[PDB]
């Protein structure tokens, strides 16, 4: 319910203001999946000359 | 090839190897070498003031590289820590004293350096 | 120059009202081409470059400026030919050059823009190329170019509460003032400059 | 001899002022400021000192007065050898003396030594050396033979001896000098912070005080050097107005916002305790004795107006040094930003 | 898993209290005296819950007017500024400056090209830079002993530097159209080979504690992710551009190669994820492959075969010849191809030849004359594409010398890739960008 | 407005409110804003000296509005009064009032805004930044001035004063 | 206009609110000069916010 | 609106939010926006309103006066402020007791 | 007299403060790399009991290792003033000593000694790791001897007064 | 593009995961062994000896 | 012995024998760092001198 207060006006904001053309201030947090991070398998793409 | 402390060498006879050509002064990237020369009473071309500002100088070795008579040599001494800033304004006295003290090792290194091209 | 090269004539084909002045030299890479671009069309040309098909994969590698007012041929003066790029340096107050790299064409493209107005006005392109922001900030602060429509005009790599354009040939390397410590003010102060001459 | 001093004051630290000065007793509060006064115009400064501990900031910061190749520090100075003084003042045309008995000293013999013997030897060395154009000895305001304070009692004899040995010596008698590192404003702040409830007074607090700024004192020194006629005369330096101890406390409290509170200890018992117990900077008999005594500018000698220096008022001058120590009461939200 | 977009982002609406900064954000001065900061970065950081929101970098704390001083000084005397620009790629900076000078002159350093120094030592400097970058990144993340482990190899490489030029740092070795052939020695090559063999142990020691660690993977993976479009827009190059998957390497470029790289069979690595973990893996693989490149370079100047006796079919070794001591001969190809030039170089000097003395005097009085013209020469330094744009007016001094440093462009993206991240992820990002402010300023 | 000067960049007056329960407001003109300045777009081009003068007047107005806060934060109020600092900066602007180039005026205004922001955010030191606010010919209010030169050279031309003062060290 | 409720499109453009509602100067400024402010103009709203603070 | 714009709509997709909300660059301004005759902030035209309201309108008389002044003085001398020491007019700092 | 107790306690204090000599984690330019080289195993700084601390409050030595710019001089002064006493200052490199390669620049201060009292100077560009070790050890010996350099005079009973 | 070749970290030794790096290690060790064998067969090493008479 | 410790060369000084180092008549005995001592480098014209 507390988040719904900040959620109220987002619809009108996005509807009336272009998200790309207009410079609108906002804040966000980046999320990572810890299970995927721990299960990730390191790997690289080796590149060599044509043969 | 290690470049440590600037020093001035002498010929085996004791005569100064430095002639006031100012090539080292011109080559010094940091303008750390000041040279003033006046003819000696005997008529030799010798400097009257040869100062190196150790605080303003980058230990590059261009002075020794440009010296045509191996007068100025960056000898291996590196334990030259100073407590007063004035102590790092090396003068002709200081350079000659360093050269006299470190001539053996400097000469030993110069032998190998000269023989390498051969 | 044993490579496959093509001139970047698309810009001048599209912008039909501009004349072409292009160069390539062995002093540069085999795939590097220089061209002259007018300032009043620089912004539109960058707009076209940033979203044209083959120029889409274009990155603004470098940008800077040259104070051409004091440029003089110190040697081989008579060897100068009317086709050399140096002919444009004389009598022009400033020359701002940008350099981009295109991946599709595996090419390097440099654009030279002559600023003759005394105030050094030119439209900024940091709104098209993101990395151009700091490059143009540095160019403006060091050479005094008055970029227009720029995202951020605040100085970058210059001291606080100081106004100067050190990279101009008029300015002296020793500067005009030195920072010392004042005991009366018990803090770092700045006063007139006295230096050492070799 | 000739007391003329040709120096150029229009240059910065890297210029050549034309003054070569030796400043004895520069490790005190006023020493660094006096040294910097001459150093910042390009003058050469020598600081002879035998200070413990050597690594103290007081000794260390003296090197900033002039710069590299212009400021020199002579350590392990011997004050009873004439050769040491001769070496110190060999190449100096100005000799400033600030060697006075410290507020931490109660021994009459030590105070007399510091205020008389060193000053007399410096004056004798200056007389021996014909290149010493100017001598500036720093005395204290209110010096008198009948003064209860041993410091003032010995300083009067010291200035008399300096005048006798070097008739062209200039004697200053500054009042209570205040500043960032002073012994008056800093002492007030530290005492109030250490007690948290009061400042301990030992008298009626009716003694008159005429504070002067250390910057003004340095400007007075520079003006005295500029003026040739100032040689051989005694100057009393002080602020534009005279305040009692109670008035000074009131002014400081009003400026800083800290409510005033003076806790009284009987003068006799305070004197007995301080004279029978160990004395340090914040607990000494000299402060107790000088609390009652008046240290103001008298008309018997030349004043600062003669040196042509306009001292700043104490309320204006001392305000900047108490900005950090300010009472935090009710303040606006905008002021809360800081 | 349910949606969390509303909990993850908070937009700002015009004149709305709820959609606004309802808190007093923390404006911290990250650096300059901050262990994470390299020392000359004053980043005004707007933290809100210890999460970065707004970046205001100030980078002028190490501005020194290097370009102005270079313009004031002649060509040769301005070279050490390029060593000063980068504290870990000084050899590459010198190589770029000399490449520009020789491109202006219209010639190439055949001596260096045939001696292979300008490629093997470039790779050694790349190993130095990668070691320092990975060590600093690990130290910032929290791992301690990696710094000591990498700095041991750094000390070995600096010993090689001092042996070849007498300066363990700021070599100032490369110079245009000249090489100190005397310094190059076979025993130096053998010691470099021993170092290359032993470097695998240090690489494995770091890899065991970093590569597979769960904490390291959770710290780096999916942090600072960016796309090829971001790389293109911000001009990212080197390890970041390869982390973008662009497959952009200037050493293996037909029209942009500058040394023996184009004729060596080595591999460049790119990742399908543009994150710190991929960048770290790429740095490790580049360090490993530098060993192979150095091995190839040294083999290019080696005489493996030997005379075989007809009767016994066994090698005939020279007992009193220098070639028996070692199998690597730096001067082999140079002597074989440019015999006249090598003979002149080793026979004529300033102490016996009037022309040599005149050349030396002029060279050390006023730098070599450079024909007027504009050039732009670039190299693949460990931190990205490092370029020099030089305009010469025909005198002994450069009229203009602009330096395109990849560090500036890499630092430009730091707000972009670290906006929504925490303070730890930001101190991780500053290390992963691999920035040294000497060249930035 | 997404700008450092926007009306939404104010510092909240409470942890749960903006200055009231029935209204929303804050101060951003006489003090620094809540969020730092990430970008300062260049002043829109001025085609007329009228527009250039308007920009100069608005910048000077902002400086006058901000000077008391700057003085309080930098602890330089004793050196000069707020009005004294305003008058000193006005003299500084007067020295440059001869400009007649809109582009140069815009560049100068951008630089002035940048330096004012630095003063607000303490990027500069008080001693370094007080050079603009210092009186041109009046003594600093926190120091005792010396009128020895005026007494010595009273009713004498500036040329004679400079002649007696000198313009080169006399030792060398 | 599709998806904008009562907002309706004029000849030269589409309005930012319902027909009879009042136009907002702050919204107009945000749209036209987004992110750009030559100077901190003290409007009635700004003055009232200062007074309330 | 978020799904129309392209934001993540799943928990596993929440970890690539920055690629859809912040990483994407903003379209550069049209070049026609740089040719506007005037850039003054928009305000309601107070024509037909009371004089009290018009008092809050932008002062066009000041613009006209500035235009007249700049037409009359296209070129002026550079003002120089004397640096010679002068006794302060406000002597309060050196003449105040309390 | 107090000297009987002061002098041995002086020696103990000097020994302790020499053994525990924590510099400040502050590097500005390439000389920071040499400082890290001196910290790392090859020349173990911990052998002489010197451990770097991040905060100036917990630092005994101010290692000015790198160039000082006008834009940074107030910062260096503030760090020096905020470092708790007693403290010493060691300039490292030509740039920190006397401006080094950039002595003729418009941005670089001609020496950190103009802003700070420099206790010791270590010439070099960059100074070697052994050079920095030598400077640190010489500074430690000087620090140990600073407590009593024979200032006070001995009376007829050999007790200092 | 159509036949990607990847390097996969799957063992403690990163050299082992690549056939080329194993060959690099083997070649380095082979070179060291060859040098050692040649020097042992020779039985001694000539060296440059300083001579003070060189400075007559 | 400085070079011998530094491993610049494998030759070391030998007293009373065939040496690898030249012994000129103008050589002076080695001295440790004399800084912070009265016998320190004093520039000509410096205040200390
Ligand atoms: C265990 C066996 C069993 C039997 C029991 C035996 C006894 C058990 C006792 C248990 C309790 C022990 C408590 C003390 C522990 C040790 C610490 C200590 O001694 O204090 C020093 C310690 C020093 O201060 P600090 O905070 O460490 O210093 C910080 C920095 O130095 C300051 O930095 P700064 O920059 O702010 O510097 C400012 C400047 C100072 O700032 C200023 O500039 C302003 C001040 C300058 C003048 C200072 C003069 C001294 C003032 C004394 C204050 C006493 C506090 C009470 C005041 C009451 C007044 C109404 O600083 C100074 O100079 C420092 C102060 C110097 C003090 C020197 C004298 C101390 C020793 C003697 C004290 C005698 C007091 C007796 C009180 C009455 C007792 C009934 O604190 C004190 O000075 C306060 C001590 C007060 C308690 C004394 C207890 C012993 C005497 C009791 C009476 C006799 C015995 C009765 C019982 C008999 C039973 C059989
Ligand atoms: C673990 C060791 C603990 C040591 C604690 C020592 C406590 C103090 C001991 C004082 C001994 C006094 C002996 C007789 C003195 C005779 C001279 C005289 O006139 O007497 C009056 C003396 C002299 O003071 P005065 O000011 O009256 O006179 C000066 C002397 N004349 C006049 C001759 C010039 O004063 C006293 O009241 C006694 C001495 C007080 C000393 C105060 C400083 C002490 C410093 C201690 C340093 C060691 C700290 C150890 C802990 C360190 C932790 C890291
Ligand atoms: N409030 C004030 O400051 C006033 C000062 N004065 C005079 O001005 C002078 C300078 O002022 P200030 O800095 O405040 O005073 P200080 O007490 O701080 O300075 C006195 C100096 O003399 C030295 N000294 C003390 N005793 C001896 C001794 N026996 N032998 C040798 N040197 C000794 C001290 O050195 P060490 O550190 O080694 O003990 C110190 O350097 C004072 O000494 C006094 O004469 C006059 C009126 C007011
Ligand atoms: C906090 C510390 C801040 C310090 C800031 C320092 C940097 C300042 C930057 C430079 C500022 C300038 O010079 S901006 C320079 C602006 N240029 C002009 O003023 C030319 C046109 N002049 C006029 O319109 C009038 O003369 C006018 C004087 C305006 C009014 O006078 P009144 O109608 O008669
Ligand atoms: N000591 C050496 N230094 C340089 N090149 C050498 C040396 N020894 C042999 N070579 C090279 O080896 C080739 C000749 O081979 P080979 O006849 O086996 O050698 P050598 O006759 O000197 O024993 C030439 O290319 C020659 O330059
Ligand atoms: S080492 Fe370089 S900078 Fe130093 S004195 Fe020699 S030539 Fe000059
Ligand atoms: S040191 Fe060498 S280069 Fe310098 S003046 Fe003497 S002889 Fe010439
Ligand atoms: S003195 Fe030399 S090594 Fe040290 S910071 Fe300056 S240029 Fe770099």
């Amino acid at each position: 319910s507390n988040k719904n207060y900040t959620i109220v006006k987002q619809s009108n904001l996005l509807t009336m203001f272009d998200f790309f053309k207009d410079f609108i201030n906002f804040s966000f947090i980046r999320k990572q999946d810890l299970n995927n991070q721990t299960n990730f398998n390191p790997s690289l793409r080796s590149i060599k000359k044509k043969y | 090839l290690f470049r440590g402390e600037h020093a001035l060498r002498r010929y085996p006879t004791g005569e100064e190897r430095c002639i006031a050509c100012k090539l080292c002064q011109s080559a010094c990237p940091a303008r750390a070498i000041t040279i003033e020369t006046e003819p000696r009473p005997d008529g030799s071309r010798r400097t009257v003031r040869y100062d190196i500002d150790m605080t303003k100088c980058i230990y590059c070795g261009f002075c020794q590289e440009a010296c045509p008579v191996d007068a100025i040599v960056e000898g291996p001494n590196y334990e030259q820590t100073a407590y007063l800033h004035e102590d790092l304004f090396y003068d002709k006295y200081k350079l000659l004293e360093n050269g006299d003290k470190w001539e053996p090792q400097i000469a030993r290194n110069i032998e190998y350096l000269i023989n390498q091209p051969l | 120059m044993q490579n496959k090269y093509m001139q970047p004539i698309q810009l001048f084909i599209v912008f039909e009202k501009l004349n072409s002045k292009m160069w390539i030299s062995k002093k540069l890479n085999s795939n590097h081409s220089i061209a002259l671009i007018p300032s009043n069309w620089f912004y539109s040309i960058n707009l076209f470059l940033k979203r044209e098909l083959l120029f889409s994969n274009i990155t603004l590698i470098e940008n800077s400026a040259i104070d051409t007012i004091s440029y003089n041929l110190e040697t081989n003066q008579n060897d100068l030919d009317k086709t050399n790029i140096e002919n444009y340096f004389f009598k022009n107050k400033m020359l701002v050059f940008y350099n981009y790299y295109n991946y599709f064409l595996k090419s390097k493209l440099t654009l030279f823009i002559i600023l003759n107005n005394l105030n050094k006005n030119i439209d900024s392109i940091d709104r098209i190329f993101a990395n151009a922001n700091w490059l143009e900030r540095e160019t403006s602060e060091m050479y005094g170019i008055n970029y227009k429509w720029k995202i951020d005009t605040r100085k970058l790599l210059l001291d606080y509460s100081k106004i100067e354009n050190p990279m101009l040939k008029e300015f002296q390397s020793e500067g005009t003032q030195d920072a010392f410590y004042n005991i009366f003010e018990n803090q770092v102060v700045v006063l007139k400059n006295e230096t050492v001459e070799l | 001899r000739s007391t003329q001093l040709k120096f150029y004051d229009g240059g910065n630290r890297q210029s050549i002022s034309g003054i070569r000065a030796t400043i004895f007793g520069a490790t005190g509060f006023m020493g660094p400021y006096i040294g910097a006064a001459l150093g910042y115009i390009g003058s050469d400064v020598i600081f002879p000192h035998n200070h413990v501990y050597a690594y103290d900031d007081y000794v260390k910061e003296l090197k900033l007065c002039a710069g590299s190749g212009q400021s020199y520090i002579m350590r392990h100075f011997n004050y009873d050898d004439d050769n040491m003084y001769d070496m110190a003042i060999k190449n100096s045309n100005v000799v400033i003396n600030l060697v006075g008995s410290r507020l931490q000293n109660k021994n009459f013999q030590k105070a007399a030594y510091a205020n008389i013997h060193v000053a007399k030897k410096i004056a004798e060395a200056c007389a021996r050396n014909p290149n010493v154009r100017r001598l500036i000895h720093f005395s204290a305001a209110g010096a008198d033979t009948k003064s209860p304070s041993p410091d003032l009692h010995t300083k009067f004899h010291g200035e008399e001896a300096v005048l006798n040995a070097f008739p062209n010596a200039t004697i200053f008698r500054p009042c209570t000098v205040y500043g960032m590192q002073d012994y008056f404003i800093r002492h007030w702040i530290k005492e109030r912070d250490w007690w948290y409830h009061f400042n301990i007074v030992t008298d009626d607090c009716t003694a008159k005080r005429q504070p002067i700024l250390i910057n003004d004192v340095a400007q007075c020194v520079l003006n005295a050097l500029k003026l040739q006629e100032s040689a051989g005369q005694i100057y009393e330096l002080g602020g534009p107005h005279v305040y009692s101890r109670l008035e000074v406390f009131e002014m400081l409290a009003n400026l800083s916002g800290r409510p005033p509170k003076l806790a009284h200890i009987p003068h006799d018992i305070a004197l007995k305790i301080t004279q029978n117990f160990y004395n340090w900077e914040f607990f000494n008999m000299e402060k107790v004795i000088k609390d009652k005594l008046d240290l103001i500018v008298t008309g018997k000698h030349k004043t600062i107006s003669d040196l042509y220096v306009q001292p700043v008022s104490f309320p204006q001058g001392a305000e900047q040094f108490i900005d950090d120590v300010r009472y935090r009461g009710v303040e606006t939200h905008d002021n809360l930003e800081k | 898993m349910n949606r969390s977009i509303f909990q993850l982002w908070k937009p700002e609406s015009p004149r709305s209290n709820v959609n606004s900064k309802q808190i007093k954000t923390m404006n911290v001065n990250f650096g300059p005296q901050h262990p994470a900061a390299h020392g000359v970065l004053r980043l005004i950081l707007q933290l809100n819950g210890e999460i970065a929101e707004r970046f205001d970098p100030h980078i002028g704390l190490l501005h020194r007017g290097s370009e102005k001083l270079i313009e004031d000084r002649p060509y040769l005397q301005g070279m050490p500024y390029f060593d000063r620009f980068d504290y870990v790629s000084m050899m590459v900076q010198e190589h770029a400056y000399c490449l520009g000078i020789e491109s202006l002159l219209g010639t190439t350093n055949y001596s260096a090209t045939f001696t292979q120094i300008r490629t093997m030592y470039d790779e050694l400097t790349r190993i130095l830079n990668h070691l320092l970058a990975v060590a600093c990144h690990a130290l910032d993340v929290g791992s301690m002993s990696s710094v000591f482990w990498a700095f041991e190899e750094r000390e070995k490489l600096m010993e090689f530097y001092e042996r070849v030029c007498g300066a363990r740092m700021h070599a100032a070795f490369y110079r245009p159209n000249e090489v100190n052939l005397n310094a190059v020695s076979s025993f130096l090559m053998e010691d470099i080979l021993e170092f290359s063999r032993n470097f695998f142990t240090t690489l494995n020691e770091m890899h065991n504690v970093l590569t597979y660690n769960k904490i390291w993977k959770q710290r780096l993976i999916n942090i600072g992710t960016y796309s090829f479009q971001t790389c293109l827009d911000y001009g990212l190059t080197g390890v970041m551009a390869r982390s973008c998957g662009l497959k952009r390497d200037l050493r293996l470029s037909k029209t942009e190669t500058y040394a023996n790289y184009y004729y060596l069979n080595f591999r460049s690595y790119t990742g399908q994820h543009g994150d710190c973990y991929d960048r770290f893996l790429i740095r490790m693989n580049e360090m490993c492959e530098s060993l192979n490149i150095v091995n190839q370079s040294i083999n290019k100047i080696s005489k493996f075969n030997n005379i075989v006796s007809i009767n016994t079919k066994k090698n005939i070794l020279n007992k009193e010849n220098f070639n028996r001591q070692t199998t690597v001969l730096p001067h082999l190809v140079l002597s074989y191809l440019n015999k006249n030039d090598y003979n002149l170089k080793n026979t004529k000097n300033d102490y016996n030849s009037m022309e040599e003395l005149i050349t030396h005097f002029k060279y050390w009085s006023k730098g070599l004359k450079v024909e007027s013209g504009y050039t732009y020469q670039s190299v693949e330094s460990p931190k990205g594409e490092f370029g020099v744009s030089m305009l010469s007016d025909g005198s002994n001094k450069p009229y203009k010398c602009k330096v395109r440093s990849p560090a500036l462009h890499h630092l430009q993206v730091l707000p972009k890739i670290g906006k929504g991240h925490f303070l730890a992820d930001l101190v991780a990002l500053v290390g992963t960008v691999d920035i040294v402010f000497g060249e930035i300023d | 407005m997404n700008h450092y000067w926007g009306s939404s960049n104010t510092i909240p007056a409470s942890s749960t409110q903006n200055n009231n329960y029935f209204s929303g407001g804050g101060n951003n003109v006489t003090i620094r804003g809540n969020e730092i300045m990430e970008r300062l777009p260049s002043q829109t081009p001025s085609q007329n000296m009228v527009q250039a003068s308007m920009k100069t007047l608005r910048f000077y107005r902002k400086f006058c509005r901000l000077i008391p806060f700057i003085l309080r934060i930098h602890n330089i109020g004793t050196k000069f009064t707020a009005q004294q600092a305003m008058i000193n900066f006005g003299n500084y602007i007067r020295e440059r009032n001869h400009y007649r180039d809109p582009g140069l005026i815009d560049h100068r205004i951008q630089l002035g805004y940048e330096l004012l922001y630095e003063a607000e955010m303490h990027f500069s030191q008080h001693t370094i930044l007080m050079q603009y606010l210092s009186p041109y010919n009046t003594p600093l209010s926190d120091r005792g001035y010396s009128y020895l030169e005026k007494v010595k050279y009273g009713n004498k031309s500036k040329f004679l004063q400079g002649f007696y003062k000198g313009n080169k060290p006399t030792e060398f | 206009v599709k998806g904008k409720g009562s907002i309706r499109k004029g000849i030269h453009g589409e309005g930012f609110g319902a027909p009879s509602h009042a136009h907002d100067a702050l919204i107009h400024q945000i749209k036209q000069s987004k992110d750009t402010m030559d100077y901190q103009n003290i409007t009635n709203e700004v003055a009232q916010n200062f007074a309330n603070h | 609106k978020m799904r129309d714009l392209g934001f993540p709509m799943e928990g596993e997709e929440e970890e690539y939010i920055e690629q859809r909300v912040f990483m994407r660059e903003q379209l550069p301004p049209l070049e026609s926006e740089f040719w506007k005759k005037n850039y003054d902030p928009y305000e309601q035209d107070l024509f037909h309103f009371p004089d009290s309201f018009k008092a809050y309108q932008q002062q066009y008389k000041r613009y006209d006066e500035a235009k007249k002044y700049f037409e009359e003085n296209p070129n002026v001398e550079a003002t120089i402020i004397d640096r010679e020491f002068k006794e302060p007019t406000n002597k309060k700092p050196w003449t105040r007791k309390y | 007299r107090v000297d009987y107790i002061v002098t041995p306690i002086n020696a103990v204090v000097s020994w302790a403060r020499q053994g525990s000599f924590w510099p400040l984690t502050f590097g500005l330019a390439c000389c920071a790399v040499e400082m890290m080289h001196a910290t790392v195993s090859r020349y173990d700084f911990d052998r002489f009991g010197v451990i770097f601390r991040a905060t100036p409050r917990q630092a005994d030595l101010i290692l000015v290792a790198g160039t000082l710019t006008n834009k940074m001089a107030p910062g260096l002064r503030r760090l020096y003033e905020q470092t708790l006493d007693p403290k010493w200052v060691l300039s490292m490199g030509s740039c920190a000593n006397g401006g080094g390669y950039y002595h003729y620049s418009y941005s670089v201060v001609r020496g950190c000694n103009r802003i700070i009292p420099v206790d010791i100077y270590v010439p070099g560009c960059p100074p070697t790791a052994e050079a920095l070790m030598f400077g640190v050890l010489q500074l430690q010996k000087s620090l140990y001897r600073q407590i009593n350099e024979g200032e006070k005079k001995y009376n007829k009973k050999d007790l200092t007064y | 593009k159509y036949n990607p070749e990847l390097y996969i970290y799957k063992t403690y030794d990163m050299a082992a995961d690549d056939p080329v790096w194993r060959q690099v290690k083997l070649d380095l060790e082979w070179t060291f062994e060859n040098i050692a064998e040649r020097r042992e067969s020779l039985g001694y090493m000539p060296t440059f000896k300083g001579d003070p008479n060189f400075w007559q | 012995w400085h070079g011998w410790l530094s491993h610049q060369y494998d030759d070391f000084p030998t007293r009373t024998g065939n040496s690898a180092f030249v012994k000129h008549h103008y050589l002076k005995q080695h001295t440790a760092n004399l800084s912070n001592t009265p016998l320190n480098h004093v520039p000509q014209g410096a205040p200390q001198n």
